[PDB]
RNA sequence: CGAUGUCGGCUCAUCACAUCCUGGGGCUGAAGUAGGUCCCAAGGGUAUGGCUGUUCGCCAUUUAAAGUGGUACGCGAGCUGGGUUUAGAACGUCGUGAGACAGUUCGGUCCCUAUCUGCCGUGGGCGCUGGAGAACUGAGGGGGGCUGCUCCUAGUACGAGAGGACCGGAGUGGACGCAUCACUGGUGUUCGGGUUGUCAUGCCAAUGGCACUGCCCGGUAGCUAAAUGCGGAAGAGAUAAGUGCUGAAAGCAUCUAAGCACGAAACUUGCCCCGAGAUGAGUUCUCCCUGACCCUUUAAGGGUCCUGAAGGAACGUUGAAGACGACGACGUUGAUAGGCCGGGUGUGUAAGCGCAGCGAUGCGUUGAGCUAACCGGUACUAAUGAACCGUGAGGCUUAACCU
RNA sequence: AAUUCCUUGUCGGGUAAGUUCCGACCUGCACGAAUGGCGUAAUGAUGGCCAGGCUGUCUCCACCCGAGACUCAGUGAAAU
RNA sequence: ACACAGGUGGUCAGGUAGAGAAUACCAAGGCGCUUGAGAGAACUCGGGUGAAGGAACUAGGCAAAAUGGUGCCGUAACUUC
RNA sequence: AGGACCGAACCGACUAAUGUUGAAAAAUUAGCGGAUGACUUGUGGCUGGGGGUGAAAGGCCAAUCAAACCGGGAGAUAGCU
C-alpha cells in the first residue's frame, strides 16, 4: 500500500528518465503558401498540399 | 479483444452514437464542411457517404430511408436535390478529412470533414 | 526432411464418399525458392534458406535485394531456414514445390497463434474463478493466492499470472495430410493450424510420425 | 450431455418414469455422459407395479440426449429430452423388455444390441 | 477467398432442391450397418436453414414414436442421398424454433399455395 | 503486547519422500488370477456428493489411485466469514446478586490507490568497437511427461477344476494441455423483423425518439466451448534397486577387487517454446560510406567547410498486432483504411401502387426491401515534395600469408 | 428440547448417501407449572428442514453493452 | 467543513395510457449534473444473452432467475369460525 | 368497522452489492416493512447530569455517554512508559 522508506531524488530522477518530451521531428512547408505546418495537417492559413482548403 | 471489429465506441452508448451521428451528418450536409474530432470525422464518413449513395437515386422509398436515417426533411431535400446529382458520377468517397491540429480545451486532434465538391 | 513455407488460406471440409467430413486447413504453398545453402565449412551446420511469395521492389531494401540477387532469385516476402538431414542437397536457385509432400502422411505446422493481448489468469491458464456471489468482494476473476507466508517469502518464477497470451510461435504436430494439389499450390491438412487467415506457416514432415 | 443431478426420462418399460444420474462412470473427474454411456442412477419415480422401485440405485445407458450426437459428416441428431434405459448393476443388461421412442446408431455395439433390436426406430 | 471458394465449389452438390423453412421434407440418408448400405428416410418440418455454400445445413424436426427429434443435415454431405419436398409450408420466419414448444394442433403450419 | 489477524472453505500453489496409482525389482506360506512383504523410484497423476462451520469422520457412488507430510499446521494489503472472539437476547446450570459457563441457542461492520523485494508481461537506453538490413547457431532456461477399458495373442501358459496370465500388438476412452472456428452451438445493445405504451415528424400512410437494447424473435463477422484437430511417445545415453558373465584375493566359491553385460515413468537427451545483455555480447549472407583544409598542449585531440549513404526514425492510412510502447502491412510506381461496385450472409415478401374485403387485414407487384465487422474488385477520399536522424572506409599489438 | 454432557443416543420417516429436519422412545448430565407448564388458529423482513418452479449459485465459463482501469491534454491529493 | 449523490415543513397538480399523486412517454417550464479527447487489454463496477445440466454452489438458494394484472371458475388440513 | 388487507406519498431500515483516504464521519442502488394509527409531521414549549428521558438497547440527552459539555480545583496523581 505505502512506501516503507522514502525513495531518493536519485530514484525519482531515474523514474522520470522516461518523462522527456519529444520535439516534432520536422515541420513541412506548404508548397504554395510557403509556411510551416505539421505533416498532414493544414497550415494556419488554411493551406494543405498547396490548395486553399478552408476560407478564413 | 477486438479482432476484425468495426465501429468506434467513442465513449458513448449505442443510442447516443446513433443520435450524435445523425446530428453530425445533418450538420455536414447542411454546411458542407464541419470541424470535429478526427476519430468522429473518420466514423462520420461511414454515416454520411452511404446517405449520398442512397440519395443518388431519387425515389419515395429512398427519400423515406434517408429521412429515417437523418430525421430532417431539409437535409433529405438537400441530399436528393443537390448532392445526389452533384455526386452522381463519383464512385464513392464524397467527403474529405483535413487534419487541423488540436483543441485548446482538451488537446483533441481535430479535423475538417468536407464534401469533396464544395469549393 | 525439409519443410516448406506456406500461407494459411482458411478452413473448409472435405467430404469423403464414405460419408466423413474432414475439417481441413488449406495452406497455399507457392514455390519455395532457395536463397542460401549452409554447410559445415562456412556456417558450421547444414541448412537451406528459402523464400516464398513476392515483395514490392520499393520495400525490398538494398541489403535484402543484394542477398536475393546473389541467390539469383526474385525477392520474397521473407526468409526461412530449414535444417538439412544427412545426404540432403539443394542448390542455391532451386524452387521447391508443394509436390514435396506428395508422399508424406503427417506434417507439423508451425505458425504464430492469434494474439489475445493481455489475458487474465482465467483465460491464460484456465484458472478457476471464485464465487460470483456468496459474499465475494471484488475477487471474481482475480488469481487468488500467489504464494506462501514468509517461507519462501517470495513468488516463485514461472508463477502463472496474467500477461500476453497468444501471438507466439506454436507448432501443432502430426496433422494428417489430406491432399497435395501441386497444380494449385495447395496443401490440405486435417484439423486446425496456428495463426490467423493469411499468416505464414512452416510445414515440415512430422517429426514424430 | 448428462451429469450428476440430471433427471432422465426412461426409454424402457422397467417401471421407472424419472431417474437421476448420480454418477458418470468410466474415468476420474468425468463430467458428462452422452448417448451410449453408462451412468449410475437413482430412481425418483416409478409405476406402482414395475420391475424397479423408487429409490433403487442401479445403472443405465443414456440413449437420447437433448444435446444430441454428432455424426462423421458433421450432422447432429438432437432429441427433445434426455432418456436412458435401465440396466442391471452387474450384467448391465436392460431390465425392461421394451424400448420406447427412437434410439441412435451409437448404441450399435455388442453391449446394447438387445436395446438396438428392441428399439422401435434407430436414427 | 478464391482458393477456398473453388475448393468448396468443386465439391458442392448440383441437385439440391429449393426448400424453405416450414416445408416438410423427406431426407433420404445413407445408413451403413453391417456391410450393406441402405437408405433411411427422415421426414419432418424444416425449422432452420443455414446457407453457407458447402457448409450449408438444414434442421428437420419430426415426432417419431412420441419423442421430438431434430436432425441437422449438412446439405452437401454425401450421407444425405436425397431431399424431397412433400409439403410446402407457409411461415413468416426464417427459423421456426417456436415449434419446439408446440405439439399437435398448436404445431400445425399451414400450406403455402400458388 | 507503540498489534506477527485465528478454524474451516475458496483461489493459487510449491517442496519432501516415510510412494496411493502408474514404472523397475527381490522374497513369498508366489501354480495362474489375485495377493503379502521389502527394495528402487517423486516423471506425471492422485474423486464427486449427503451430514456437519468443520478439519476429521461416517455414509452413497466413483477412480489406476482417491498418498503422507512441510510450506506462519502455505495462502484474509487474494476472497469468504459458517465456527471462533465484543456489545442484544434466551435456555440449562452456578451464584443472594451483579454476573458466569472447554454448555447450548438466535442475531451480529473483514479497511488499505503497491514505494521496495518478488512474480507475470511489455517497452525505452546503452553495450556488443565503422554503420546498417536480415537469417541463424545454441550456452542456458522453460513446457510437456497421467492413465482406463476393450480386442488380438489366447481360453493359450498355469490349473483337478474353478478360473486364468506374463511378454507383445491393435483400437477406443477419461482427465489435462496446445491450437482453431470448417462444423455443432453460444454471443453478437453495430444487421433484419415483430410488437406494447407514448411523443414527435402538419395529417393519412410511413418513420424516428423514449420506455433495461422497451419487450421480444432471429442473426453476419469477430470472440468463443459444450465444438474438433493435435499432444504425452518411440528411440538413444548413463544409471537405481536388482540380475548377471568372466574372475582372483581366498587352489574352492564369489556380480568385483581388474575387466565385461543388462537394468525403471527417476537423470541426460530425443518433442515443443524462449533464448548471444551467452558483457564468454557468437556465426553467416547482403548492403552503404573511397572529400577538403585548420589546429597544438600531437593523439583513439579539437575545429570549419563540403558531404548525408545503406538504413532508420518521424508522419499518415492502418492490422485477425496491441493497455501504452512494441510488432506487422501500406503511403500514388498505392488496395493501407474508408467509401463505391458486385457477391455473400442475415432477416423475411419493404415502400408505393393496385385489387379483394364493411373493416381489421389479405393477395399481387415480391423471396421483396434492407443488410455490421465477410468475400472479390474498384484510386472516389485519405495515405505529400520534402524535412529529420544516421556519415565520409572504421584503434593498437602480434602472427600468418600476399609483393 | 432455544434445555441432553455422554451424543452424530436409539428406533422410524425423508435422501443414493441426512452430525441438520420431522415422529417417537425416556437413560430429564441439568424440563416443569404466572422469573409460568403444555397446546394454540392467525400473524412474523424471526430460527431450522423439505419440495415444486426457477435459474450462471454451480459443472464452467463464453460473448456482449456501458462506467473505470490504459494513452493524450488540464488540474492535482493521501496514508507512509 | 465543499458549488458535498445526504437532510429540509407547506401549496400548486396539464395530456395519453393507467385504479392511481404508481409507472411510461409528453406539456408548461426547467435542465444535460464545471474536466475533456481517444483507446476498446487484464481486472473491478453496473447490466444483457447463454448450449447441455438445474442447487451438483454454499454455512445457507446468498445473489440472481422466477411469480406478478383484471374478470371468471376453483381452492385443503386446521380454525379462536 | 378495523392498532383489517394490497399499494404511492410519508415513516422506517430486513438482505445484497458498491462504497470504506467514500458523493456520504452510515450513504447509494436493487429489493424490503408499516402505510387511519400504540401513525407521521411542522411550529413552540417542558424535563439537566448521579440528573433527565427510556414500549428497556445501558438506549438517548447537539457526530461526545456505565455518568454530557465548558470553565475551574489543576502543574490531580502516575512505584509506569
Ligand atoms: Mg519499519
Ligand atoms: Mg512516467
Ligand atoms: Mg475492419
Ligand atoms: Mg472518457
Ligand atoms: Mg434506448
Ligand atoms: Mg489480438
Ligand atoms: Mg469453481
Ligand atoms: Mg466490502
Ligand atoms: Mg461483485
Ligand atoms: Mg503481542
Ligand atoms: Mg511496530
Ligand atoms: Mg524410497
Ligand atoms: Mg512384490
Ligand atoms: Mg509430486
Ligand atoms: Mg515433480
Ligand atoms: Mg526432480
Ligand atoms: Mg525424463
Ligand atoms: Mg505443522
Ligand atoms: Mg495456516
Ligand atoms: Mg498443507
Ligand atoms: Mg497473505
Ligand atoms: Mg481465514
Ligand atoms: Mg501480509
Ligand atoms: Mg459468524
Ligand atoms: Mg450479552
Ligand atoms: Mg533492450
Ligand atoms: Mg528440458
Ligand atoms: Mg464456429
Ligand atoms: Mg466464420
Ligand atoms: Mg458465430
Ligand atoms: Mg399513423
Ligand atoms: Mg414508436
Ligand atoms: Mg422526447
Ligand atoms: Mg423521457
Ligand atoms: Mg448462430
Ligand atoms: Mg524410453
Ligand atoms: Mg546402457
Ligand atoms: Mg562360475
Ligand atoms: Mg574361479
Ligand atoms: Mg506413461
Ligand atoms: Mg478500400
Ligand atoms: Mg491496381
Ligand atoms: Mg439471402
Ligand atoms: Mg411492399
Ligand atoms: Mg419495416
Ligand atoms: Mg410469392
Ligand atoms: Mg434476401
Ligand atoms: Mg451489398
Ligand atoms: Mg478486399
Ligand atoms: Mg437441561
Ligand atoms: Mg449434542
Ligand atoms: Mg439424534
Ligand atoms: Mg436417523
Ligand atoms: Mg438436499
Ligand atoms: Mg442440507
Ligand atoms: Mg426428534
Ligand atoms: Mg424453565
Ligand atoms: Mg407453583
Ligand atoms: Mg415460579
Ligand atoms: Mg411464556
Ligand atoms: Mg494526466
Ligand atoms: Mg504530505
Ligand atoms: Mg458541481
Ligand atoms: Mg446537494
Ligand atoms: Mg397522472
Ligand atoms: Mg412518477
Ligand atoms: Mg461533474
Ligand atoms: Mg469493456
Ligand atoms: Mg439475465
Ligand atoms: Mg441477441
Ligand atoms: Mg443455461
Ligand atoms: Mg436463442
Ligand atoms: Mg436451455
Ligand atoms: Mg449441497
Ligand atoms: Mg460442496
Ligand atoms: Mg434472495
Ligand atoms: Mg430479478
Ligand atoms: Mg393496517
Ligand atoms: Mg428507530
Ligand atoms: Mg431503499
Ligand atoms: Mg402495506
Ligand atoms: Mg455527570
Ligand atoms: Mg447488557
Ligand atoms: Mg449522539
Ligand atoms: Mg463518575
Ligand atoms: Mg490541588
Ligand atoms: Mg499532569
Amino acid at each position: 500500500a505505502v512506501q516503507q522508506n522514502k525513495p531518493t531524488r536519485s530514484k525519482r530522477g531515474m523514474r522520470r528518465s522516461h518523462d522527456a518530451l519529444t520535439a516534432v521531428t520536422s515541420l513541412s512547408v506548404d508548397k504554395t503558401s510557403g509556411e510551416k505546418h505539421l505533416r498532414h495537417h493544414i497550415t494556419a492559413d488554411g493551406y494543405y498540399r498547396g490548395r486553399k482548403v478552408i476560407a478564413k | 479483444m477486438r479482432h476484425r471489429k468495426s465501429g468506434r465506441q467513442l465513449n458513448r452508448n449505442s443510442s447516443h452514437r446513433q443520435a450524435m451521428f445523425r446530428n453530425m451528418a445533418g450538420s455536414l450536409v447542411r454546411h458542407e464542411i464541419i470541424k470535429t474530432t478526427l476519430p468522429k470525422a473518420k466514423e462520420l464518413r461511414r454515416v454520411v457517404e452511404p446517405l449520398i449513395t442512397l440519395a443518388k437515386t431519387d425515389s419515395v422509398a429512398n427519400r423515406r430511408l434517408a429521412f429515417a436515417r437523418t430525421r430532417d426533411n431539409e437535409i433529405v431535400a438537400k441530399l436528393f436535390n443537390e448532392l445526389g446529382p452533384r455526386f452522381a458520377s463519383r464512385a464513392g468517397g464524397y467527403t474529405r478529412i483535413l487534419k487541423c491540429g488540436f483543441r485548446a480545451g482538451d488537446n483533441a486532434p481535430m479535423a475538417y470533414i468536407e464534401l469533396v465538391d464544395r469549393s | 526432411m525439409i519443410g516448406l513455407v506456406g500461407k494459411k488460406v482458411g478452413m473448409t471440409r472435405i467430404f469423403t464418399e464414405d460419408g466423413v467430413s474432414i475439417p481441413v486447413t488449406v495452406i497455399e504453398v507457392e514455390a519455395n525458392r532457395v536463397t542460401q545453402v549452409k554447410d559445415l565449412a562456412n556456417d558450421g551446420y547444414r541448412a537451406i534458406q528459402v523464400t516464398t511469395g513476392a515483395k514490392k521492389a520499393n520495400r525490398v531494401t538494398k541489403p535484402e535485394a543484394g542477398h536475393f540477387a546473389k541467390a539469383g532469385v526474385e525477392a520474397g516476402r521473407g526468409l526461412w531456414e530449414f535444417r538439412l538431414a544427412e545426404g540432403e542437397e539443394f542448390t542455391v536457385g532451386q524452387s521447391i514445390s508443394v509436390e514435396l509432400f506428395a508422399d508424406v502422411k503427417k506434417v507439423d505446422v508451425t505458425g504464430t497463434s492469434k494474439g489475445k493481448g493481455f489475458a487474465g489468469t482465467v483465460k491464460r491458464w484456465n484458472f478457476r474463478t471464485q464465487d460470483a456471489t456468496h459474499g465475494n468482494s471484488l475477487s471474481h476473476r482475480v488469481p487468488g493466492s500467489i504464494g506462501q507466508n514468509q517461507t519462501p517469502g517470495k513468488v516463485f518464477k514461472g508463477k502463472k499470472m496474467a500477461g500476453q497470451m497468444g501471438n507466439e510461435r506454436v507448432t501443432v504436430q502430426s496433422l494428417d495430410v489430406v491432399r497435395v494439389d501441386a497444380e494449385r499450390n495447395l496443401l490440405l491438412v486435417k484439423g486446425a493450424v496456428p495463426g490467423a487467415t493469411g499468416s505464414d506457416l512452416i510445414v515440415k514432415p512430422a517429426v514424430k510420425a | 450431455m448428462i451429469q450428476e443431478q440430471t433427471m432422465l426420462n426412461v426409454a424402457d418399460n422397467s417401471g421407472a418414469r424419472r431417474v437421476m444420474c448420480i454418477k458418470v462412470l468410466g474415468g476420474s473427474h468425468r463430467r458428462y455422459a452422452g448417448v451410449g454411456d453408462i451412468i449410475k442412477i437413482t430412481i425418483k419415480e416409478a409405476i406402482p407395479r414395475g420391475k424397479v422401485k423408487k429409490g433403487d440405485v442401479l445403472k443405465a445407458v443414456v440413449v437420447r440426449t437433448k444435446k444430441g450426437v454428432r455424426r462423421p459428416d458433421g450432422s447432429v441428431i438432437r432429441f427433445d429430452g434426455n432418456a436412458c434405459v435401465l440396466l442391471n448393476n452387474n450384467s448391465e443388461q436392460p431390465i425392461g423388455t421394451r424400448i420406447f421412442g427412437p434410439v441412435t446408431r451409437e448404441l450399435r455395439s455388442e453391449k446394447f444390441m438387445k436395446i438396438i433390436s428392441l428399439a422401435p426406430e434407430v436414427l | 477467398s478464391n482458393i477456398i471458394k473453388q475448393l468448396e465449389q468443386e465439391q458442392m452438390k448440383q441437385d439440391v432442391p429449393s426448400f424453405r423453412p416450414g416445408d416438410t421434407v423427406e431426407v433420404k440418408v445413407w445408413v451403413v450397418e453391417g456391410s450393406k448400405k441402405r437408405l433411411q428416410a427422415f421426414e419432418g418440418v424444416v425449422i432452420a436453414i443455414r446457407n453457407r455454400g458447402l457448409h450449408s445445413a438444414f434442421t428437420v424436426r419430426k415426432i417419431s414414436n412420441g419423442e421430438g427429434v431434430e436432425r441437422v443435415f449438412q446439405t452437401h454431405s454425401p450421407v444425405v442421398d436425397s431431399i424431397s419436398v412433400k409439403r410446402r409450408g407457409a411461415v413468416r420466419k426464417a427459423k421456426l424454433y417456436y415449434l419446439r414448444e408446440r405439439t399437435g394442433k398448436a404445431a400445425r403450419i399451414k400450406e403455402r399455395l400458388n
